[PDB]
RNA sequence: ACUCUGGUUUCUCUUCAGAUCGCAUAAAUCUUUCGCCUUUUACUAAAGAUUUCCGUGGAGAGGAACAACUCUGAGUCUUAACCCAAUUUUUUGAGCCUUGCCUUGGCAAGGCUA
RNA sequence: GGCCUCCGAACG
């Protein structure tokens, strides 16, 4: 009905947990109906590796959780 | 040996007369005239010496009463009607030949 | 119709990018193409696979389904997709 | 807030006991002393006052000085439209059609004074009977009414859908019918054609460049040798500048230097000039109300195709198959050739700046409803040398006050002379042109 | 949408084919659907151990595709 | 003070990011660049005002006055062209979903001015031609298609005022098809008649053409058409929509069958029923229908307006709704990047065609320039007056190499050659200007492949100078010149009428020769100072 | 499809308008040039800077008149006939074994499946 | 091929 639950989340630190245990945390800039993410300098959790913007698929995608508030 | 300076013309038919009238009065020998299609617009080419050209645009919209929209460049040459170093060339220094 | 992230997929063709299928090989190269449905046709490759052995080819395309994620530069941080 | 008083009790009672003077008036006289002492409440308020002949009403509400002593009239000029515009104009045309009819004319003139007594207080039977005179525009096809209900008016909507819905003027409004029957009376009346070149190397830009290099036009305004005092030259200079042996082709065409400021180098200082042509358009012009839409000027196509070229993919498998029309393939469903004068709106689509305006703002009818000037701007020979002579004096007297610009600089605050109602002064009341007039012709007697 | 995949700078070019579970097979491209099915002439199937066989004209779902390679400039 | 017009000291503009357009412009091949001009004084300016307008976020209302940028040019601009043609640049997305940087820069119509609109146009590898659709082709569209055939450079046909000449002049749609490709059949005509090879195939299915109105601001192709056609209904149809957009065809009522051959009772043509048919109908829409069919036609077209927005007047609400419908920018990005080649694509033959010394070092050097990065060589384009008359910026093509504030380069003449340079100097920019609407970027170093304006280069820049590495790269610096494509007629000698004027005569000859490297100034034998131009 | 939000004309006062022209815009003063002139007011016609009239525009505040008319941005804005999913998510296939690391728990890697 | 400054009232 207000459908804000994933608009309320843009911006904030988010931090992904993938279907294969991975982690990403990026800044949460946009979303769609395909749970396409795009992440803004985004960090790979497992050892850390620098990624940057990436854009995962909703297909991997399990849960997400608040990190922290906008840089 | 000098250039011929090409102007097409926009204007009526009666603007169109007139802007042959002013080529005559020029001594123009013009290029070609059309009757522009797509609206009923006279565009009409002229062949011209670029010595007679000079206030060609500024007369021309002038008798056409705000018509008669035209443009020219330097196309070619002209061969002059005949050689220089003539004796009785010189007549009078404000009577055109 | 589409997406913002699609939409920003679409801005991105032309740049570097890499690219890992759901098997794990890691594709690096300008983004030739780019459809609705993720479909990346890209030029010279370097690909990484899980051992760590690499090697170079020329041209490849990925089906959309099968791609776990892409990484962009990040000149296209900034906008036009920017909104609060 | 200021209400109106009974028109006759303040009128007639106050100009009834003004000019008796003798011990009633004695203590006004110095009121008198200060009505007299104000020129521009009667000259402002008469000249404001115009009923005009267009239309036959009475005037507004005026301020009449509670000692008796004089009154003001504040209207705002209100002026309508362009309807109006065509309304005024369209009393001239009938001022001609009535013109070219009654073989015997009037006397008219008749400043009726003969010395002074002419003290009248006929104003009572101006409002015993009435002439009901002037109007007499019955012209329309069932398509003005609605401006023919508005063409006497002192507020020509008074509340409506489309109109100014003030109390005097504010943003004009008005439909399509609207600017149809103003372009037909407007019309009827002088109007001009398309701009293009026509109106421009004449006037405005141009008369500023003529009047900056100070030469002489075919025909037109003169002003002045401006920067040059008398005569500057040199034996040297000339020597250096001209030849005595020259090309010679053109007697040097002052309208090609005019243009031209590099043709003339002769003071090129302070000239603003250099308008290069025009857009050079097409305007079709309009026809009797048939149709088509299209009114089917000359154009002969180079034989439509003739063996020239064609697209590409003649393929009816891909064809057929490459659409699916699940939707109307047009847009809407209508008949865009003569629907709602469709003729009479495309030809609006090119209309002079009062009729291009649509719906209006606002505008001055006791300053500037006149658009004569542009239509006697470059006339043709058909007038006399005096009425020729005539016509560059108004192009000279337009030309003076267009190239005057103006310092558009601050003002200190307006509404001074209404402003003036705060304390006890005067009271306002509906008056008309008679009444009001004539108590101002008491009030200088 | 519908949209399908725009192949038509592969067709008739010799491809290398990734499958799902370390399956690789060669072929050249003779049409595709919507669908992301392939027509493969002379598809020749990558063993893991190494050793070629040629199994002709075959169809290969989109399913099970990783990725399509290109052996030829398109 | 009152100087002549101000190009710089304006905001930003709106979705638009230094760093991202820039890095974008400067990094990606998508970058392009190219000029309008075809007919002369046939609404060029307009376009960019359209395009400007649509960037910018504050732009000037058509209603109030031009939407051009005000003090430009002051009478010379307000009286017709003026500018000898200016650059600009803007990033403009594309109907593909994907933005590009685009650079255009105004031409002239007059002859002269078109001559050095030439000059200015052969630094970017492509052109396009702005004809109106009421007198077609002009001398200049004939002209220009001319200098462009033997420059070997790719122009795209672009209508201009179309609703305006059909809308003026009530055409139906039939003259309307059939006049519009009469006029395309002239263009390809002409471009098939000039020389070398026919593949340019002009034509409205090619996407070569773009039809737009500068009345009410509307522009649109084939591709835009079928884009906005098929995003209102049937979207599964893009490609092969536009390519049986119009053709030879008529609509049969299988649903869609389109008939190649015979009139099938349907329409004289395809585009005119369904392209033609909304088109006008949305034009007739307004004037008569305005009012009246308001609520009709703009809740079927889905725009909407404010009471007094809809109110406000013919021609603010026709465009305003083109704005709403047609505004989009579709067919000018994508018939752009389809057309324009790349900027190594179309490098290559430029670069083979301008500069003197071909092959190794030379070509390659500018090969390798492409993509990556150039070895520091700047063949420019020309220089243009800055906001004080005292000095002049260097708005110039950058061939190779990123250059760098204050870096020196070696600058060399006309007649100077890689051989023996006798006008080769060394000099330092100031500054990286880049011109945008009607401001400007200043940049430290900016990348190869971007034309951009540079200061520090005055008096040793003439006319049109290639600039080169200071650590002496061989192997054919200095351009070779653009040519004007006509011939120096009027001479007009201006002697000063104080004697001791004379020196600035002299400097202000060099300065004014320099900004308009067209005219020609000679001194003659016996002393004079005697000027030639077209 | 529910709820909170809740409007138009006119009259005054206080600020801003060297403005894209406050569309067809008047008059005065002074420094001079000039016109005719027997001294002055008036006055012939050009420049510059100093201004007033008719106006006019933007913002804020205070009033009455049908105001109870309607707009407003948002707020979780709770619905059944019929045929359908082989690239994005409700018709979609994972697990086991072995080795190494970790205090174990657990993690990483390879292999096995049918 | 055209251009047409003119323009009076008191006092003294």
């Amino acid at each position: 009905g207000k459908s804000s639950k994933m608009l309320q989340h843009i911006d904030y630190r988010m931090r992904c947990i993938l279907q294969d245990g991975r982690i990403f945390i990026g800044t949460f800039k946009a979303f769609d109906k395909h749970m396409n993410l795009i992440l803004c300098d985004c960090d790979e959790f497992r050892e850390k590796r620098v990624l940057g913007l990436v854009l995962l698929r909703g297909e991997n995608l399990v849960s997400m959780t608040v990190e922290g508030p906008p840089p | 040996m000098e250039p011929y300076y090409f102007v097409e013309v926009q204007a009526p038919a009666d603007c169109v007369s007139a802007v042959y009238t002013v080529l005559a009065r020029r001594r123009g020998h013009v290029t070609q005239d059309a009757p522009i299609p797509g609206s009923p617009l006279y565009t009409i080419k002229a062949f011209i010496p670029a010595i007679d050209s000079f206030g060609f645009e500024t007369d021309l919209r002038t008798h056409t009463q705000g018509q008669a929209f035209s443009l020219s460049v330097f196309h070619h040459w002209q061969i002059v009607p005949g050689d220089p170093l003539d004796k009785s060339i010189v007549i009078r220094p404000l009577e055109p030949q | 119709s589409i997406g913002v992230p699609i939409k920003v997929l679409h801005e991105a063709e032309g740049h570097i990018v890499t690219c890992e299928t759901n098997t794990g090989e890691v594709y690096r190269g300008k983004l030739i193409e780019a459809e609705d449905n993720m479909n990346c046709q890209m030029s010279n490759i370097t690909v990484t696979y899980r051992d760590g052995r690499v090697a170079q080819l020329e041209q490849v395309y990925i089906r959309g389904s099968k791609i776990r994620f892409l990484i962009l530069p990040d000149m296209l941080k900034n906008a036009p997709m920017l909104k609060s | 807030q200021k209400e109106d008083m009974p028109p006759e009790h303040v009128r007639k009672i106050i100009r009834d006991h003004g000019d008796m003077t003798n011990r009633k008036f004695r203590h006004d006289k110095r009121v008198y002393l200060g009505a007299l002492k104000y020129m521009p409440h009667a000259v402002l308020k008469l000249l404001e006052n115009m009923p005009m002949p267009w239309e036959q009403i009475r005037d507004v509400p005026v301020l009449y000085h509670i000692t008796g002593a004089i009154s003001f009239v504040n209207e705002i000029p209100w002026v309508i439209e362009p309807v109006y515009i065509s309304q005024w104009g369209s009393m001239w045309i009938m001022m001609r059609r009535e013109k070219r009819d009654r073989r015997h004319f009037k006397r008219m003139r008749f400043p009726p004074f003969d010395d002074e007594e002419p003290p009248l207080d006929y104003a009572d039977n101006i409002l015993d009977v009435e002439p009901l005179e002037a109007i007499q525009l019955e012209l329309d096809p069932e398509e003005d009414a609605p401006v023919l209900d508005w063409f006497y008016d002192h507020q020509p909507l008074r509340d409506s859908r489309k109109y100014v819905n003030g109390s005097t003027y504010q943003r004009w409004q008005f439909t399509l019918p609207m600017m149809s029957t103003l372009y037909r009376l407007a019309n009827q009346l002088l109007t001009d054609l398309v701009d293009d070149n026509y109106f421009y190397l004449f006037d405005l830009k141009a008369f500023f460049t003529s009047k900056a290099l100070n030469m002489a036009i075919p025909g037109g305004p003169k002003f002045e040798p401006l920067v040059r005092d008398i005569n500057l030259q040199d034996e040297d200079w000339n020597e250096f500048n001209d030849i005595n042996k020259i090309i010679i082709r053109q007697p040097i065409r002052t309208e090609y230097k005019i243009a031209f400021p590099y043709l003339y180098n002769n003071l090129p200082h302070h000239v603003h000039l250099t308008w290069y042509h025009t857009p050079n358009v097409v305007f079709i012009k309009t026809e009797d109300p048939d149709l088509p839409a299209f009114y089917f000027d000359p154009l002969i196509n180079p034989i439509s195709h003739r063996h020239s070229v064609k697209s590409q993919e003649p393929l009816p498998d891909d064809d057929e198959e490459f659409e699916l029309p699940e939707f109307v393939e047009p847009f809407l469903k209508d008949t865009p050739l003569y629907t709602d004068n469709t003729a009479n709106g495309i030809a609006l689509l090119w209309a002079p700046r009062p009729f291009n305006l649509r719906s209006g703002r606002t505008r001055r009818a006791l300053d500037i409803p006149l658009v004569k000037n542009w239509y006697r701007e470059h006339c043709p020979a058909g007038q006399p040398v005096k009425v020729r002579v005539s016509y560059q004096k108004l192009l000279k007297y337009y030309v003076l006050n267009a190239l005057k610009h103006r310092p558009p600089k601050a003002q200190k605050k307006r509404y001074l002379f209404r402003s003036f109602k705060a304390t006890k002064f005067f009271q306002s009341t509906k008056l008309d042109w008679v009444e009001v007039g004539l108590q101002v012709c008491r009030q200088g007697y | 949408k519908a949209h399908p995949p725009e192949l038509k700078k592969f067709m008739d070019k010799k491809l290398s084919l990734k499958l799902n579970g370390g399956r690789h097979v060669q072929g050249i491209l003779r049409g595709f659907d919507p669908f992301m099915n392939l027509v493969i002439d002379e598809c020749v199937e990558m063993a893991t151990s190494g050793q070629q066989n040629n199994i002709g004209m075959v169809v290969i779902r989109g399913n099970s595709i990783i990725m399509l390679e290109a052996l030829e400039r398109v | 003070t009152k100087k002549f017009t101000l190009m710089e000291q304006t905001l930003p503009v709106t979705v638009y990011e230094m760093d991202f357009l820039a890095d974008l412009m400067d990094n990606s091949e998508l970058i392009r660049n190219v000029t309008l001009c075809g007919h002369l004084h046939h609404g060029k300016t307009c376009f960019v005002d359209c395009l400007i307008e649509q960037t910018h976020p504050e732009i000037r209302k058509r209603y109030d006055q031009d939407l051009c940028y005000t003090d430009i040019l002051f009478t010379e601009q307000e009286r017709g062209v003026g500018i000898k043609s200016t650059p600009v640049t803007v990033v403009l997305p594309d109907t593909k979903g994907k933005s590009y940087l685009f650079n255009i820069m105004d031409t002239p119509g007059h002859v002269n001015f078109s001559d050095e609109v030439t000059a200015g146009l052969r630094i970017s590898d492509g052109v396009v031609l702005f004809i109106d659709a009421a007198e077609g082709v002009m001398l200049n569209t004939e002209r220009l298609i001319k200098h462009a055939v033997q420059e070997r450079l790719a122009v795209t046909v672009c209508i201009n005022k179309i609703d305006r000449l059909i809308l003026e002049l009530k055409l139906p749609p039939t003259d309307a098809y059939y006049k519009l490709r009469h006029i395309v059949d002239e263009v390809n005509g002409l471009i098939s008649m000039y020389s070398t090879d026919e593949n340019l195939i002009l034509s409205p299915l090619l996407g070569n053409v773009c039809f737009s109105s500068s009345q009410y601001s509307i522009c649109f192709t084939l591709g835009s058409f079928a884009k906005i056609y098929a995003d209102t209904f049937g979207d599964i149809n893009y490609q092969e929509f536009a390519k049986r957009l119009w053709g030879d065809i008529y609509f049969n009522p299988k649903t869609r069958k389109f008939t190649k051959k015979a009139p099938t009772s349907s329409s004289q043509r395809s585009f005119v029923e369904f392209i033609l048919e909304p088109l006008y109908k949305i034009l007739a829409q307004v004037v008569g229908d305005v009012d009246t069919s308001l609520p009709r036609t703009l809740d079927e077209l889905g725009i909407h307006l404010t009471k007094e927005e809809l109110k406000l007047n013919i021609r603010p609400l026709l465009r305003l709704v083109c704005k709403k419908f047609f505004g989009e920018f579709t067919g000018f990005v994508d018939m752009c990047v389809q057309h324009i080649p790349s900027p190594k694509v179309g490098a290559k033959p430029k670069i083979e065609h301008t500069y003197t010394g071909g092959v190794d070092s030379d070509l390659g050097e500018a090969m390798s320039d492409c993509d990556p990065d150039g070895p520091l060589m700047c063949h420019t384009t020309k220089m243009y007056s800055t906001d004080d008359g005292v000095q002049f910026h260097a708005f110039g093509r950058v061939l190779s190499g990123t250059i760098h504030a204050g870096q020196p380069v070696k600058v060399l003449g006309e007649n100077y050659t890689l051989e023996d340079e006798e006008d080769s100097q060394i000099c330092t920019v100031g500054r990286l200007w880049i011109s945008v609407a009607r401001y400007h970027i200043e940049v430290n170093r900016v990348p190869a492949g971007n034309w951009v304006l540079i200061e520090g280069v005055d008096q040793p820049i003439v006319k049109t100078a290639t600039i080169t590495e200071p650590r002496g790269n061989e192997e054919a610096q200095i351009f070779r010149p653009l040519k004007f494509n006509t011939t120096s007629v009027i001479k007009i000698a201006v002697e000063p009428v104080n004697p001791s004027e004379l020196p600035k005569m002299l400097d202000g000859l060099r300065k004014v020769n320099k900004s308009y490297p067209s005219l020609t100034t000679k001194v003659e034998e016996s002393g004079e100072h005697v000027i030639l131009g077209t």
